[PDB]
């Protein structure tokens, strides 16, 4: 609740989505055909790749609007219909994608290491309903902000949309979910199980020299690139948070994020690259495909 | 003179393909097209037929 | 549409039922075959096996359905046709080590088998059979008289073995696609199920990786 | 193959009874089964049917929320229950097998059945029982009102025959088919809405009453018959 | 002596040969250039008939050209019908190898084989309801190949061992015997008169057999590797083989001359089935290029690509009454074309 700085950061946010837009499209529309050959040779690893490539699509999609919210200097004049629909996208999809990431890696826990079980569990039919239970999951969680109408005015006639600095409402709270649960838990997930992956190998014989240390540079790339585009904004955002749930009064601390928080958010959209390019491109075979 | 005997069929074998009535090539080659063209109107896999009759249609 | 029609769906239901039934039960299913000679113990194996034309053999361990196929007297078979067990994922090969004469036709017999261009996606498993005598008659008999490239004293057992290994891991052409396993079992052990399980499931494994990581 | 039934006798009116049914020779799963009643001197009617595997039941329009019916697999038992008999359920009932394929021949073998006493497309056979002698060649014809010409190619009406004493024998199946151990004296034709049997130098045994029966649609309808005989 | 024998031999092969040079005018080709092209042929898959398991390797056609039969590698009999899709009959077998199938003219048994060396014949009408064995032929000391009728007592079987016989089928005891293919019987076929049958063994080598007399009457020698498919003209007068050569041929047996060789550049793997039409217009002939090709009889130039499969097509017939084709291939799946 007091005057923020911006002045620091004011083309970042903007120009970069550009970039990304123009690069991610193409890259996770590939994946995406590539995902549906997967499924058509009946191979249950493709239905999870198809999912992600949609959603991160729909991400790139709702940024050429975002941009104008920083590009128009409008402060979000389009009206609440806008705010209520496409601030929901903005703030839930990236926790959804990662949802897959974890799919991903338990199911590749469960050929490696064991191969001769869980028939039912590979089944093409029981990998699409657990991915209707997923998605329905995700969505339901963090509706509550959506129903709540979030424009408020600033001192400059400006208004942020889905977001405020005084923290007011019950966001500061919710915040603490989606950071505690949202982020660390899949991630957890991640690390046990390619950790497992790699103590498999190990034991193989048909594996070769060459075979190995591909699979140990995968794996390590794949559990340091999530933490790479999504640790330094949530870590701020617990920072802030504790700010208003602690001391109220202070905000200057609040005033500092604000210009690390837009400069933070832009830095996460990256990751709409890493998903696509690390299980098609990196793959030979894809790669052939 | 099994050996020998097996020998020996094999020359019968051929006494029996020694004798075979045989016909002119450009004879042989008319039979073949004139029976194409007494059926023509008969064989569904050249003209295909209406849907109506069409049984799999 | 007629009343009748109506029941022959419903037969044609009930049968479609029944073949979705034997469909999983089909799709987790581990075939191997095992081809071996007079002398092989071939017959010893598969008595000792049951205790814990083209026969059949079905058993089960660690709640995993296997089979094996027995082939005697048709090996010989050199034509296409014969190739119709081109969905086995492994091939055993009971072979003896006791008398180095019979141990080059065996050699020659493994080189006809495991360099065919059909079964390029079978991981072959060479099990050394007797290993009880050899163990006595290194000591005795010299191998040194029926081979020339052994450097190793034929009295040494380790040396021995090490040369056999070689001899007939270097018989396989085309560098290595598929991995070879090789153990020295007799036939009163009871651990070559486990060993054979174990074989199977590094080779699974490794399709899998192809099939879903590394691509 | 054998086919036994049971479970009838007297009975006052009002009450409950299960009829029971005893199949031995034949696969009982792949057949379906159907039961069929006879009045005292009259003519036939159809009560139910369930399919193989027990997925669909059909009932008659006559009697319906009073009957169950129930096979038992493996035990090649077929039973039915009664509930608040009435005098017109007075008759002597029968069990049907039939199977349905390609080139089958459904309402093949017919059981002897029980006796049981308490205290839609129409068919015109008239009876005018024409007296014959041996030797002479006969023709019998049956009426229906809609036509049973339909457009898969299949006319759909079957012929019977039944020996005072006996129980129903097949003679001609879908119009023009004869039955296994049949003579090959007896012969049927017709078209659409004309249906009609040309026996051939009758013989002995042949005394009896015909019917004539539909299967288009449920429900299933028969005929009164007629009594060839001098 | 045994070198006159060889000298007697020799000579037999040069009046063969000078006959056959002899018998000679000019070419097919020649013959029939004016003859204006059929034209070009396009069809489409009209029905799929799923519900196999494994691999399908022959199937066989019936003379009231509904129904079907077709078998797989997972050991099952099954009965299609084509019009409706529904299936009839699945019989379970015992041995799980099988590579031939029949089905008889009357309609009442279907026979199968495979590497057990013994031959199986089921009896479809029985009043229990249960189709069930009637009889099991043995006595061949080879795989078996390809098995079909000529009445309802009579069978005729090829096998490995290099030989052909006809058996009795009540009686269970073989009648005649054929010899004199050096390699193994593959394919074979029979005429239209029920009189005289003729099949390929694997040594570029096609032999005519007579039922009642009993010993071949000709021999064909034109192609460079093993024969695989067989199969008779409309008339009775020529049959057409394919071989592992990618090149189809057609033989006279009045003429005793090869006449016209099907062959293009791009085909570079082997002929799994070929079969006739109705007017013997077409050779549909089943490729290893995961397709098949139609070509004409008195020009061999290509029509059209029956494409649409993933895998190998294996199997191949068209029916009596000349409506549709059905093929059969590894992807588990048989489709009826038109």
């Amino acid at each position: 609740g007091c005057h923020v700085d911006s002045r620091v950061d004011h083309l970042f946010p903007p120009s970069l989505y550009i970039f990304v837009i123009g690069v991610g499209l193409p890259t996770n529309c590939l994946a995406l055909w590539a995902a549906y050959r997967q499924v058509q040779q009946r191979n249950e690893l493709g239905v999870y790749l198809m999912n992600l490539s949609i959603a991160d699509l729909l991400y790139i999609c709702t940024l050429p609007l975002w941009v104008d919210y920083f590009l128009h200097h409008d402060n979000w004049i389009h009206g609440p219909g806008s705010c209520k629909l496409f601030g929901f996208i903005f703030y839930t999809n990236i926790y959804i994608s990662i949802a897959f990431l974890c799919c991903i890696s338990v199911d590749r826990y469960l050929a490696v290491a064991h191969p001769l079980r869980f028939a039912r569990l590979r089944r093409v039919k029981t990998a699409v309903a657990v991915s209707s239970v997923v998605w329905a999951t995700e969505l339901g969680a963090n509706s509550a902000p959506l129903f709540h109408d979030e424009l408020f005015r600033d001192r400059y006639n400006h208004t942020f949309c889905f977001e405020k600095f005084p923290m007011e409402g019950w966001v500061a709270w919710m915040n603490l979910y989606r950071v505690f649960v949202g982020f660390l838990f899949p991630w957890a997930l991640m690390l046990l199980s390619y950790r497992g992956i790699l103590r498999a190998v190990r034991g193989s014989v048909s594996t070769e020299r060459q075979e190995k240390a591909k699979i140990k540079r995968l794996a390590l790339s794949l559990i340091a690139i999530v933490l790479v585009c999504f640790a330094p904004y949530h870590v701020l955002l617990l920072s802030r948070s504790a700010i208003y749930l602690g001391r109220p009064w202070d905000c200057g601390f609040e005033e500092r994020v604000f210009s690390a928080y837009h400069s933070s958010l832009a830095f996460t959209s990256l990751n709409c690259v890493a998903d696509p390019i690390l299980y098609c491109l990196v793959n030979e075979g894809a790669r052939s495909d | 003179t099994a050996s020998i005997a097996q020998a020996r069929k094999l020359v019968e074998q051929l006494k029996m393909e020694a004798n075979i009535d045989r016909i002119k090539v450009s004879k042989a080659a008319a039979d073949l097209m004139a029976y194409c063209e007494a059926h023509a109107k008969e064989d569904p896999l050249l003209t295909p037929v209406p849907a109506s009759e069409n049984p799999f249609r | 549409v007629s009343a009748e029609d109506k029941a022959a769906a419903e037969r044609s239901k009930e049968i479609d039922k029944c073949l979705s039934r034997e469909k999983t039960y089909v799709k987790r299913l581990v075939k191997i075959l095992l081809l071996g000679a007079d002398n092989s113990g071939k017959s010893t194996f598969l008595k000792q096996m049951r205790i814990i034309g083209i026969h059949e053999y079905d058993f089960e361990i660690k709640n995993v359905p296997f089979k094996m196929v027995d082939v005697g007297g048709q090996r010989s078979e050199r034509k296409r046709w014969f190739e119709c067990f081109d969905s086995v994922t492994s091939i055993l090969f009971l072979v003896d080590s006791s008398d180095f004469n019979r141990l080059t036709e065996s050699l020659n017999d493994f080189e006809t088998i495991v360099n065919n261009r059909v079964f390029s996606n079978v991981s072959i498993i060479l099990f050394l059979n007797k290993t009880d005598l050899l163990e006595e008659k290194v000591q005795i008999v010299s191998i040194k008289d029926y081979f020339l490239e052994f450097e190793g004293d034929p009295h040494c057992l380790r040396d021995v073995q090490k040369f056999l290994v070689e001899c007939f891991r270097n018989k396989r052409r085309d560098q290595q696609q598929k991995p070879l396993y090789h153990h020295f079992t007799t036939a009163i052990n009871t651990e070559n199920a486990r060993l054979i399980f174990r074989d199977v499931k590094d080779t699974i494994l490794h399709d899998n990786l192809k099939q879903l990581m590394l691509q | 193959v054998q086919l036994v039934e049971s479970g009838g006798g007297l009975v006052q009116p009002g009450g409950s009874r299960k009829l029971s049914c005893s199949a031995s020779g034949f696969a009982f799963s792949s057949f379906g089964m159907h039961w069929v009643r006879q009045a005292p001197e009259k003519g036939l009617e159809w009560v139910a049917y369930i399919s193989s595997g027990s997925g669909t039941i059909y009932y008659a329009d006559t009697v319906k929320g009073r009957f169950t019916i129930s096979r038992d697999d493996p035990k090649n038992t077929l039973f039915l229950q009664m509930t608040s008999l009435r005098s017109e359920d007075t008759a002597m009932y029968y069990c049907v097998r039939s199977i349905y394929y390609y080139g089958s021949s459904p309402f093949d073998f017919w059981g002897q059945g029980t006796t049981l006493t308490v205290s839609d497309i129409v068919m015109t056979q008239a009876t005018s029982s024409v007296p014959v002698t041996p030797g002479e060649s006969v023709s019998i014809s049956c009426r229906s009102s809609k036509s049973l010409l339909h457009s898969n190619g299949n006319t759909y009406l079957y012929w019977f025959l039944q020996r005072p004493g006996q129980s129903p024998q097949l003679l001609i199946y879908r119009m023009s088919n004869l039955a296994s151990g049949v003579p090959d004296r007896f012969s049927g034709s017709g078209s659409g809405t004309a249906f009609t049997l040309t026996i051939s130098r009758l013989e002995a045994e042949d005394v009896g009453v015909y019917y004539c029966m539909q299967h288009l649609e449920y429900p299933l309808t028969f005929g009164a018959g007629t009594k060839l005989e001098l | 002596e045994l070198d006159q024998l060889r000298q007697e031999a020799e000579q037999l092969k040069n009046q063969i040969r000078d006959a056959r040079k002899a018998c000679a005018d000019a070419t097919l080709s020649q013959i029939t250039n004016n003859i204006d092209p059929v034209g070009r042929i396009q069809m489409r898959t009209r029905r799929t008939l799923r519900g196999h398991l494994a691999k399908i390797y022959a199937m066989h056609w019936g003379t009231d050209s509904r129904l079907l039969v077709s078998a797989s590698q997972d050991g099952k009999l099954i009965i299609w019908d084509s019009y409706t899709t529904n299936k009839v009959h699945a019989i379970p077998l015992r041995s799980s190898w099988v590579m031939t199938c029949a089905y008889a003219p009357s309609g009442n048994y279907v026979a199968c084989g495979g590497l057990d060396n013994i031959c199986s014949i089921y009896n479809l009408k029985t009043r229990e309801g249960n189709v069930r064995v009637s009889r099991e032929l043995a006595g061949h000391t080879g795989y078996l190949s390809c098995c079909r009728f000529l009445d309802d007592n009579q069978i005729v079987t090829s096998s490995g061992d290099t030989t052909c016989a006809l058996w009795d089928i009540e009686t269970g005891q073989q009648t005649t015997t054929f010899t004199g293919h050096t390699g193994d019987v593959m394919s074979l076929s029979l005429a239209p008169d029920t009189r005289l049958f003729v099949s390929g063994a694997c040594d570029a080598s096609a032999k005519l057999w007579d039922v009642r007399e009993g010993m071949c009457r000709q021999t064909f020698t034109g192609h460079e590797s093993d024969i695989n498919a067989i199969c008779f003209f409309p008339n009775g007068n020529a049959f057409a083989t394919g071989s592992d050569d990618a090149t189809c041929r057609l033989f006279d047996l009045r003429a005793d001359q090869e006449l016209m060789t099907y062959s293009h550049d791009n085909i570079i793997c082997g002929i799994t089935s070929v079969s006739f039409s109705k007017s013997g217009r077409l050779l549909l002939a089943g490729y290893d290029d995961f397709n098949c090709n139609v070509w004409d009889a008195l020009k061999a130039d290509r029509a059209g690509v029956l494409a649409g499969h993933d895998n190998r097509v294996s199997c191949l017939g068209v029916t009596d009454d000349g409506m549709a084709v059905a093929t059969g291939s590894w992807d588990s799946f048989l489709k009826i074309w038109n």
